[PDB]
Parts: C-alpha cells; structure tokens; sequence
C-alpha cells in the first residue's frame, strides 16, 4: 500500500464533500477537510477495509495568525494494516 | 485586558541602508512601543517589565496591512499605520557619463 | 527504515500474553539484539568522511576556515 | 576559560559569534576599539546558571 | 620604490611654490590652444609632462596642484592620471635618467645583463641618485621587437624643457653603457 | 591602565594584555608583505593574514597584535 | 594571382620610404606623389569617398579587421549641433610592432593626406592623433611634418584649396599599453585615466567629448589617399576574398634576417618567412612554435605553420589572429612555457585594474604560470588554470583580457605534455631527493 | 509581479513604453531604462556591488552579468539599456557560472577577517557568496595586502576589504561635491585614496560608510561596538536642522 494507491482509491471512494484539497508528496499525503467532515472523514479511514487506519499517531495546531481561521488542527495517523500513513487536517478560529 | 488598551503602530520595516538587496521588504509588523528598560545593578544586564519585549519583532508578523489591521482591531488595541516609503525608479543611461559639454561660453 | 537498519540483522521478539512480563522479556531480548547490532556495526564500519559535502549546511574544519575565503565566510554565517 | 596568545594578548577579538550561537543566552559581551586601536571587549560575561555546557 | 600615496618631504610638499616659467608660458598656452576652452583637463598629460621636464624630471606635489590650477580640476584628478602612467617620475631622478633591465621581447636575446654592470659603476642601487645627482637608474618600458638588444634609455633632463631628450641606445654591452655613462658625464651627446 | 582595560580589569598586579603585547618588539622581515597566523602551527592560531610593510610605522596584525617591519627599508 | 599571394613588387607597394632611404618631409613627399591632387578627392564629396573605401575592401589594421568604410559609413550624415571628431591610434605598445612607428618616422605626409581624406569622408571637423608618449623623435618629426603641411595650406582652413576645413593636432600618451584601446585613448585623450568605457554608446554615436568620433590606426589611415589615387579595384585585387589589400609585415625572433616589409595579404606564413627573412634559424625543422600577429593572439605550433595564409580568416579558423600582423619566431631551443609567463606578467602589468575579472585573473594565471614555469604545480592544476582563463575570457569590460586568457589557452592546447613532463620531472626530483 | 522593494515606475507617456521579456516573463518599462532595472520591475533581484541608484553607472564589477539572447557575452544588467523584443535569462548556467567565478575573483585577495570585521552579519559579498558562488575556495598563493589610510574622526579604514567598485569615488564625486577622493594607480595594485594626506571635510561625508559594500569604510565612533543582529531598528525622523 503506496501512496500513489492511497491517492488513487480515495479519490474514487471517498464523498466528495469531504475532501477540499489533497496533496501527494513524498512529505505525506495530506487530505484538508472542512470542520463539519473531519470525525465522519476518520471513521470511514479507520473501518474501511481498503484503508484500516486505526493508530492515531498524534493531534497538534498551528498557529497562522495572518489567516481568518488562525488555527490549524493536523491529525496524523498510521496504518499498521498496510504499512502507510495518512495526514488529515482542518482550519479553525478562537470560538 | 491592561495589556489590550496599549496603543501600536503598524508599519512595513523599510530596507537598511548598509546593503544594495531587497529581500526583507513587504513584512507588515505591530510595533507595541516597549520603551521601558533598565540595567540591572549586578552585572549591568538590560533589564525589562513589559511582556512585549521582543514578541512584535521576533514572532507577530503579518503578510499584508490589511491583516496587520485586522489582528490589532480584532484583539482591540489602538493602531496607528504609517505607509512606507518607496524608491522612484528613474530613466538612467550609461551614455550619460559622457554627455557633450557644449560650445565654450 | 532508516540510515543502515536495512543493512543489518536483527529480529523483532514480539509478545504472547501482553502483560508485564512478556514486555520484561521482550525488552531483555531487545538490548541482546542491540549487542547483536553494535557488533555488526563495528565490523562493517567504513572510512571516509561524517558530514555531509554539501558546503552551505556544514561547519568547515578549523584549518579550512583560518586558511580560506569562502570556507570563513560560511563558518560565520552557519554561526 | 578564555585565553592569550603566548605574548600576553588576549586572543579574544569580540567577533561575538559565540554570543549569537549560544544556545542558553547565556554571554554577554561588550566592546570598543582598544587605546592601540585593537578590537577588544571591555566585557564578556558568562552566566554559569544559564549555560547548559554545550560546547557551541 | 613607487607608491600610491604622498608623504611630504623637506623637497616634496604642497607649501613650496610651484609655477611654470614665464618661458614656458608660451608652451602652456600653445597646448591649451589644441583643445576646446571648456575641455582644457585634455592637457593634463602634456602640461605634466612640460612639469616634469622643467623640474628636472620629476614631479612634486606641487607641480601637480600648478597644473590642476592650469585645467580648472580638483588635484585628486591630476594625482591620478600622475600615478595612473609610468612615464611620469614621482620622486627625485638624476639629470640622466637611464632606464634598463627590459621585458619579455628583450630578455630572449638577454636582456638582464646590463642593468648589474650599470650600478657596479655608478656605485648607486636602482632608484637612487648618486651624490653629485647626475644618474638614476629607473625601470625601462619597451617598444618595437628588440632585434638589436640589449638596448637602455637615456632622458636627458639637464637643460630643462628646452634641453629634453629622450632616446633609444643599441647593441649596448657592458662596456659600451660604460661609454655612454661616460660622454653623457662630460657633456658629449653619446651616438645612436 | 587605560579606560577600556579599567572596565573589567580590577587587579593592577599584573600588566594588562595592552602593555603586554607593546613590549614585543618588531619582527623584521625582508620584503614589503608578511603572513601573520599568530601560531606556529596555522590551525591552533588565527585566521591568516596578510601584511603590508610600506609604512614606515610598524605594521600590526589586526588578530593577535604582532608588530612587523620591513628589514632592509 | 587568384591561386598563390606574395612577392609583391614595388610598383605596387604603397609606402614607398619604408626604408628611410629618401627625405620624409614635404619635397619629398610630393616627389613620391603625396598630396597630389588631393582637392579633387575631397571635391568629389563624403559618400563618393565612402563608396570607394567599401568597394576597395580595406579592413581595419589596428587588429580587429573591421571594413573600414561600413565603419566610417556609421558616422551621422548630418550634425545635431555636435561637431565630429576623428582620433588616428598611433599608440603601438604592442611588443613586437612597430609598423606604426615606421610609417610616421618616414611616411608623415602620407599619414596626414589620409587624415585628411579620413576627416572628409567622416564629415570630421578636426583630427586628433594620438602617440606613444615614447615616440619622442616620431612625434617632433610629425610636427613638423604638420607645420610643413599647414604653412603649404594643405591643412587648416580651406585645406588644399578644397572649401573643407580640418584641423590636425598631435596628442601624446604617458606609457600605457591599455590607452591604445579605442574608448580607453578616448579617455585618455580627454584627461583622464585610461580606462575603457561600456558599449553602448558606441565612439560614432557618443566619442571624445561625447561626440561622434571614429578611432582608426596609423596604416588604416595613410593607405586611403592611395586607394583613392589608384582605384580600389587596384587594392581589392590583392589577397584573397574578403581579405584584400597590402599589408605591413614585420618579423621577428629566431629568424636568420628579421625585417619589416610590405607584403600581400594572404600570403602563406613560411613563405613569407622563407622568402624576406631568410628562414627560421637553423632550417624549418627547428621551428616550434610561431605567435602570428602580436603577443594578443594565440601561438600556432609548427604543423599548422606549414599551410597557414597570413589573413584575418585563415588565422581566425586555427584559433588565433592576424593581429598587428607581428610575426614572432620560436624555434626548439625555446622554453615556451617561460615565454608564455612572461607574456602573462605582461599582460597582469598592463591591466588597467577597472574591472574585477581582468584584475584579479591577470595576476592569478601570472602566478600560476610562474608555479608551473619550474613544475611546482600539480597535474590538476593545468585543468583549473583553463577553468580560469575561461572565467576572465568574455566577463570583462574590454578585450585585453580576452588576449591575457589567449595565449595560456594556447600554451595548454599546444603543449600540455611539456606542462606535464615538468611537474612529473619535478615531483621526481622531489622523491628521491628528500 | 510586485517590482523590487515595491519601487515605483512613473511613464510620462504610454506611447514611451517598451516590452521585454524576463525569465519568459513579459514586462513593460519606460524607454531609456536599463536591463538591470527590467529584471527589477519583474521582481527579479541581480546581485551587484559596483551599481547604486543615485550614482552614475560605472559596469566595472562584472557582478550583475545576465544572459540575453543572441548575444554572444554576458551582459552587464546595470548598463545595458532595455531594447524591445528582449529576451533576459537571469538564472541559466551561462550566468550562474560567470556569478561564480566572478565571486571567485573577488574573493580572490579578500582578507580572512570577517569576526573582526564590523559589516559582518549586514555584509552584501557574504550573502552573495552564500547564494551565488558556493564555490569551495582554490587559491592557495599569497594575498595582496594595503596600508590603510587616515580620512578624519569620522570613517574608519581597512583598505584590504575595499573591492574598487569606485561607489566612494563617484559618490565623493557627484553628491558630496568635494572632490577628495580618487583611485590611484593601475591594475590590481590601485588604491582608493586622497594620496595627499587630507581628511574627508564634506558634511556629506558619513554617507560612504552606507554605500561601502564591505567593510572597507566603517564608522569609526561605531567601531567595534555592536553587531547589526542585536540592534533594535527603530524608525523616526532627525531633528537637528528643520529637514526632518
Ligand atoms: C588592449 C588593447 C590594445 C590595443 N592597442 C591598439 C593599438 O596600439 N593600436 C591600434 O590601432 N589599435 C589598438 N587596439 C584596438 C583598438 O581598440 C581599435 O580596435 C582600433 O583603434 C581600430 O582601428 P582600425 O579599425 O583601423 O583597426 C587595442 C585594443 C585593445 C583591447
Ligand atoms: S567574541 Fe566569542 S567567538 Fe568571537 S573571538 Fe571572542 S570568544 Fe571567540
Ligand atoms: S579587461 Fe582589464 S584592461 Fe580592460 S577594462 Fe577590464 S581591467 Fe581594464
Ligand atoms: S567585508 Fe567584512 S564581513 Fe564582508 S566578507 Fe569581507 S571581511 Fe567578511
Ligand atoms: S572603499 Fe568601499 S566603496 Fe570605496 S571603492 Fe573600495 S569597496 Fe568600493
Ligand atoms: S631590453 Fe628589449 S625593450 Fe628594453
Ligand atoms: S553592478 Fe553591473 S558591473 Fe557592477
Ligand atoms: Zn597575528
């Protein structure tokens, strides 16, 4: 399970509301979600049986202050399943 | 709440004159005015009081006025902004060096 | 997998009970693959030099940056 | 420690490199052209409780 | 021993007076006349050269200033086009200035075998006046494809700017610089 | 005894580096220019520099305050 | 003829007193049919005088062979209130030339009838010649030459009875081989150091006293009353395509009788130097290496000398030039790496200083050539001094340090064993020793 | 794209407006502007020590080099006007390796003392020989070396630094209004001097510390004192005359 896979197949799996921006890098592969799409976008990555993401490596933000949403929440994630990890992330604000 | 009635400046730091490149310009900055210091009277060492001793220069930065401006009226801090100054570029020519002088008056 | 890891045997013990004495086991089995790896470490430990060439991330030597130029000028800037 | 040149003379020239590197923050140094004119520091101060002794 | 700064002298500092000669004003005014009024700054290099051969082939500082205030320049302006050139003599030569020791075309057919002999019997190291002020030895700068090498130059500064000469020798050997050293002392002009 | 060694130094026992390094003499060298490295060995001293001996006035290593003159003239 | 150039007679030589066997002055110079005429030439007008120096084919003899009429054609036809000025190089500090030098101790007059027609066809108002300040006597011999010119009214106001009016003064240099390039003689000439100047502005355009100017040498201008005289079909049918006219040759170094002569151009080098100079000393065998044109080109080695023909394009497809047209012979006996040294500190003592790669290079490659002079040098270091003959070659303000890189380049092209046979001999000697 | 230092271009006419092309960029310019100051507009920064605004172009440190199509030498950008249809590469090999051996050259007799240097930390042959030349040093012989020289209280001297851009002498020249300063000599033996002994008079004076790309001029009150990184930077007005 390579990252071109992982790309590929969620790209053609996943809801399409979920994900507004996907990179592919050999720094991670990221996938940005609005707020309201992050938890649903997890479960499905942890109980899909393609991705079966069940090790939540770590939560952090970032700090942005010239942006209206300043803060910015990554979770990175592992798959022991298949040997891969996946980085999610979403913007937010002070309240 | 004490802190947040202070009144700043933003300001785009304009470029040294010690050096020809033009690399640190376009930074947009909140000057919070720390003018309170002291020497301590043990080793000489700058003492200060102020909790914005350095953050407006070493961290707070801003791409753009407008969301210097935003932050300061967001967090509600009095700012004044002061546009910065640039260069006029101006017509120069090499042939100039050797411009004829005219006929003797 | 990392630097030389691929390079290198070691086994990976893994527990059967999960509880505190397989993890006692699994982390005395741990440091005798340590040894295992130290020893091949020092068999196959090559010549040649410990930092990186390239000259824009890495101090110069002493007698380089008292000697050259360009080697000062990055010894000044990296510092 | 700081040191001399075998003829007496401080080696220190007040470059201040080891100030800007110090990980702690933990020198301090002042200086000004010398009487004879060399570079010199009227002050170099290290706070002993700040360093973390590592060589830098 | 040429440097490029002045340190002032007893003989060589700005105080001592310094003019051209009231027979070399026609000279003065004769070259100016070449050139358009507000470019007068052209006559630099002959009026520093007319200096030089009034003053015994050299020029001090003052010379300089007298001929800045002749073109209307700042004298920093005639201090470098003085120690921009090599033909200009910056310190004390001797009434004949005799310029050996040659370059890359000469020294093929072997140059570097006049100059030792010329000191040997001037007594003098290069760059030094002997003590009567009649010879200096000085740096030759060479023309032409030095067939007929070695060859020296003689400038002859002991009659000012009406007397100057400056002229090529050769086939000169140690014996024949000797000669030359020799009718240059009594006053013959040596054959070439 | 001058006011930059005063700032630190509190102890007249001694002689301070000033008058230290004054005390060498000159090092003559035949010809116009020297290499100072202010070690026997370049790696243990100071980044080599290059000296100019035109002036008349003893030339000094702006590193280590080693004076040099020119020998002959 | 259209297949093999050389053995020029004298019917065909243009300067006739070459050899200063007959008076140089006015008397003279009129026997020998200078100024003849010469108000017809200028009556016939600017563009008639142009056209026929195109159709001759001259090309500058300064070294660059540029066609001297296109040149001349850029100066402006009308003036914008500037005058026009027209500067004559005669400051040959080249080593190994003097063809300049010969041609005003014996030839003035004809020097100042092509200044003249030079200042006509360049709607020139007056003429400044510039002089090695070495050439004292040339210098007092063409000042007379011009007071002789001026008293006979061939100068000056109404020259030659024509209605034009030209003025002719004698400038002289202070001993700087950079003043002999164009925009660093302009300087010169305007009191300044002589330190070239950037094109653009181009001399036609923007010159001395940043008015439109024209530099040309001392054997470009003397030749063009004759062309005129004599037609330039009579000068174009000399010389191969592109590479017409006569040319003033001088040789010298290990050759049997090194003179200065007038030859055809594109005449074969060994012809040339078998045929006035009496051989290479010691036969053509012992020839090593020739330096064609002035130490401002790049040495050719002997299998090349065989065929070469003495013009700008022959020389220019073997890597070198015609230059100033200097022949310089080298034969075995000598040390070619010590020749090249010595034209390297040359070159390193005539750099003007102005800008850093000729500055700075120059005494590099000098030092680096006295390193390997004696083999203390390393086999990699032949690589980095090619390194950094590229480095100064095409980074520089003018063209000196172009020819200080050419003739290391040349060395390292043509003789790279004998470079390495010395380092080997050296570290060799260096073993067993100690 | 933003122009250099956000630097504004004033046309008199929109007739009197030429296009060049920078990196394939397309750029519009005023007629009369040269191609260092099209590489400006098009946000394009060239390195240069010998080049300043306010001073007459001098082209003789070789720095700003640039490739423009078929020319056969690399050009020098602070002179060469701009000439419609150009095409300007600033960053292909022909002009990074002409940077680099030019860095090369003029380190070449550069002294080794930056620690005692006071332009180290704000020094524009540092930063370029970081970004530019990362050449590994090749020169092994012995380096020039000059006697330094007294101009007065005010500028301190270390003429081993000074590179002859000739900035002190044309500002000296052209601003100052007091010709004091020249370049004497010739080749790499010349010296930035007043060759009399004399002191810098002019009230303008203070200026050639500023435009000084090494440290060659230094203010000598300043001399050793602090370095630019631990200078807090604070901008206001002066108020010794009514200029503000
Ligand atoms: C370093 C240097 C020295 C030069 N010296 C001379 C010279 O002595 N005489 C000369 O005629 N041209 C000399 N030139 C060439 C001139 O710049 C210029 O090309 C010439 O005056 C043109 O004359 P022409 O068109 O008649 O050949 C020199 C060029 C350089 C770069
Ligand atoms: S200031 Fe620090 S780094 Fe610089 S010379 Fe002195 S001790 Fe060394
Ligand atoms: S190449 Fe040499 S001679 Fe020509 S301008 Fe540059 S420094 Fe001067
Ligand atoms: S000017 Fe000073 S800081 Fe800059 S490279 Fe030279 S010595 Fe170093
Ligand atoms: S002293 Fe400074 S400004 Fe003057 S020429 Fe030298 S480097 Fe340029
Ligand atoms: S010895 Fe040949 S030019 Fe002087
Ligand atoms: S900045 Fe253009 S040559 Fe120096
Ligand atoms: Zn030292």
């Amino acid at each position: 399970m390579d990252n071109q896979f992982i790309f590929k197949y969620s790209w053609e799996t996943l809801p399409k509301k979920w994900v507004k921006k996907m990179e592919r890098s050999e720094h991670g592969n990221r996938f940005d979600t609005n707020t309201d799409y992050l938890f649903q976008l997890l479960c499905f990555l942890k109980l899909h049986t393609y991705t079966r993401v069940q090790v939540l490596i770590d939560i952090c933000g970032v700090d942005y202050p010239s942006r209206k949403r300043r803060f910015e929440v990554v979770y990175n994630l592992l798959s022991t399943r298949y040997n891969s990890r996946i980085r999610v992330q979403t913007s937010a604000d002070e309240v | 709440e004490e802190h947040l009635s202070r009144k700043v400046i933003i300001y785009s730091p304009a470029r040294t004159a010690t050096q020809s490149g033009s690399g640190k310009l376009g930074k947009w900055k909140i000057n919070f005015v720390s003018t309170l210091k002291w020497e301590n009277p043990l080793m000489g060492w700058t003492s200060t009081g102020d909790p914005y001793a350095n953050v407006g220069d070493s961290a707070l930065a801003f791409d753009s006025e407008e969301a210097a401006k935003s932050f300061a009226e967001r967090h509600g801090w009095d700012y004044k902004v002061k546009k910065p100054n640039t260069p006029l570029l101006k017509v120069k020519s090499y042939s100039d060096n050797f411009k004829w002088k005219g006929n003797p008056q | 997998p990392y630097d030389v890891y691929d390079q290198l045997d070691f086994d990976v013990p893994v527990g059967t009970r999960g509880d505190c004495y397989d993890r006692y086991c699994i982390r005395i089995e741990e440091m005798r693959q340590s040894l295992r790896i130290i020893v091949q470490c020092l068999n196959q430990m090559p010549s040649g030099m410990i930092k990186a060439d390239d000259r824009k991330l890495c101090p110069p030597s002493r007698c380089r940056m008292k000697l050259s130029m360009e080697s000062l000028i990055h010894h000044f800037e990296l510092y | 420690a700081l040191r001399r040149y075998p003829t007496g003379e401080e080696r220190c020239i007040a470059c201040k490199l080891c100030e800007a590197v110090c990980p702690a923050q933990a020198i301090t140094i002042e200086a000004e052209e010398r009487e004879d004119g060399s570079r010199r520091t009227t002050r170099y101060d290290i706070d002993m409780t700040k360093c973390i002794y590592c060589g830098f | 021993t040429a440097l490029n700064y002045h340190l002032d002298s007893p003989d060589n500092k700005p105080d001592l007076p310094w003019e051209f000669s009231e027979a070399n004003q026609s000279k003065v005014k004769e070259i100016l006349s070449y050139y358009p009024s507000n470019y007068k700054q052209s006559a630099v290099i002959p009026l520093l050269d007319l200096a030089q051969q009034q003053n015994g082939g050299w020029l001090p500082v003052s010379a300089m200033n007298a001929v800045a205030k002749v073109i209307e320049v700042a004298p920093i302006r005639v201090y470098e086009v003085a120690t921009f050139y090599s033909m200009f003599n910056r310190a004390k030569v001797g009434k004949y200035h005799l310029l050996v020791c040659g370059t890359t075309p000469c020294m093929i057919r072997g140059s570097r075998d006049i100059e030792s002999a010329l000191l040997d019997h001037l007594g003098v190291k290069r760059g030094e006046v002997t003590k009567d002020g009649l010879f200096s030895v000085g740096e030759m700068e060479c023309m032409g494809c030095c067939v007929n090498a070695p060859m020296i130059t003689v400038a002859d500064y002991s009659n000012g700017s009406e007397g100057y000469t400056y002229n090529y020798f050769e086939d000169v050997t140690p014996e024949k610089v000797v000669e030359i050293v020799e009718k240059l002392r009594k006053g013959e002009k040596p054959p070439h | 005894v001058g006011n930059h060694t005063a700032k630190w130094m509190q102890d007249r026992s001694k002689k301070s580096p000033m008058e230290l390094i004054s005390e060498v003499p000159p090092i003559k060298v035949d010809g116009r220019i020297v290499a100072c490295e202010g070690d026997t060995n370049p790696a243990l001293g100071h980044p080599i520099e290059f000296i100019c001996l035109d002036l008349n006035e003893p030339a000094i290593c702006k590193y280590c305050g080693l004076r040099y003159v020119q020998d002959h003239h | 003829e259209k297949t093999h150039f050389g053995g020029l007679k004298d019917e065909d030589r243009i300067f006739t007193n070459l050899y200063g066997l007959h008076d140089p002055f006015l008397k003279g110079a009129m026997k020998r049919g200078d100024w003849h005429r010469t108000k017809d030439l200028v009556l016939k007008g600017t563009d008639w005088i142009v056209n026929e120096m195109k159709k001759s084919g001259l090309r500058g003899r300064g070294g660059a062979g540029f066609p001297s009429g296109l040149k001349w054609s850029f100066m402006p036809k009308v003036s914008d209130g500037r005058p026009s000025y027209l500067v004559v190089n005669a400051d040959e500090s080249e080593p190994g030339t003097c063809k300049d030098r010969e041609i005003m101790r014996h030839d003035p007059h004809k020097l100042l009838e092509g200044c003249l027609i030079a200042g006509v066809g360049m709607r020139a108002s007056a003429a400044y010649i510039y002089i090695r300040g070495e050439y004292v006597n040339e210098r007092l011999n063409l000042e007379k030459a011009r007071r002789e010119a001026y008293a006979a009214g061939l100068l000056g106001k109404n020259a030659c009875g024509s209605g034009y009016d030209f003025e002719v003064y004698i400038h002289f240099g202070a001993g700087a081989y950079i003043c002999g390039e164009e925009t660093a003689l302009l300087e010169s000439l305007e009191g300044k150091q002589g330190k070239p100047r950037l094109k653009p502005p181009f001399p036609a355009n923007a010159g001395l006293y940043g008015c439109p100017t024209t530099v040309t040498n001392v054997e470009t201008v003397a030749v063009s009353p004759t062309i005129l005289r004599r037609g330039p079909e009579w000068f174009s049918s000399f010389g191969r395509k592109n590479n017409a006219g006569t040319k003033l040759f001088c040789i010298s170094g290990h050759v049997n009788k090194p003179c200065t002569v007038e030859e055809e151009m594109s005449i074969p080098l060994k012809e040339l130097i078998e045929r006035h100079c009496g051989g290479v000393r010691g036969g053509w065998d012992n020839l090593l290496a020739i330096i064609p044109g002035g130490s401002s080109v790049p040495l050719i080695p002997k299998n090349i000398c065989e065929d070469v023909l003495m013009d700008f394009d022959a020389l220019k497809a073997v890597q070198s030039g015609l230059g100033t047209a200097a022949v310089i012979v080298m034969d075995k006996s000598t040390d070619v790496v010590d020749a090249i040294a010595r034209l390297s500190y040359f070159y390193k003592h005539e750099s003007c200083g102005q800008c850093t790669p000729c500055r700075e290079g120059t005494g590099w490659l000098w030092m680096i050539m006295e390193r390997m002079k004696v083999g203390n040098a390393k086999l990699e270091e032949i690589d980095m001094l090619q390194e950094v003959t590229k480095q100064i070659e095409g980074h520089t303000i003018c063209a000196l340090g172009d020819a200080a890189a050419w003739p290391v380049q040349g060395l390292i092209r043509h003789f790279r064993p004998e470079l390495e046979r010395r380092i080997r001999e050296r570290a060799e000697r260096e073993l067993l020793q100690a | 794209r933003n122009p250099v230092g956000g630097a504004r271009v004033h046309f008199s006419n929109p007739e009197d407006a030429i296009e060049v092309f920078v990196d394939g960029y397309a750029v519009k310019v005023p007629k009369g502007f040269t191609v260092l100051q099209a590489c400006e507009v098009a946000g394009v920064d060239i390195p240069r020590f010998c080049y300043h605004s306010r001073l007459s172009i001098a082209g003789n440190c070789r720095m700003c080099l640039v490739e423009v199509e078929k020319s056969p030498k690399p050009v020098a950008s602070c002179a060469m006007p701009a000439l419609p249809g150009m095409k300007i590469k600033t960053d292909t090999p022909i002009a990074k390796k002409a940077r680099e051996g030019v860095m090369e050259f003029l380190l070449m007799n550069h002294p080794l003392d930056c620690p005692i240097c006071d332009q180290g930390g704000e020094c524009d042959l540092q930063d370029q020989s970081m970004a530019f030349g990362s050449d590994r040093g090749r020169f092994t012989e012995m380096k020039r070396s000059v006697v330094d020289k007294n101009l007065g209280p005010l500028v301190k001297t270390v003429m081993t630094r000074c590179i002859q851009c000739t900035r002190c002498v044309r500002f000296a020249s052209e601003v100052a209004g007091v010709q004091d300063l020249g370049i004497l000599g010739r080749g790499s033996g010349e010296e930035i001097g007043t060759y009399v002994e004399k002191l810098m008079t002019s009230e303008l004076s203070g200026n050639v510390i500023d435009i000084c790309p090494v440290g060659a001029l230094t203010s000598k009150p300043f001399a050793f004192k602090a370095r630019n990184w631990e200078l807090k930077a604070t901008e206001t007005i002066d108020v010794s005359d009514a200029v503000g």
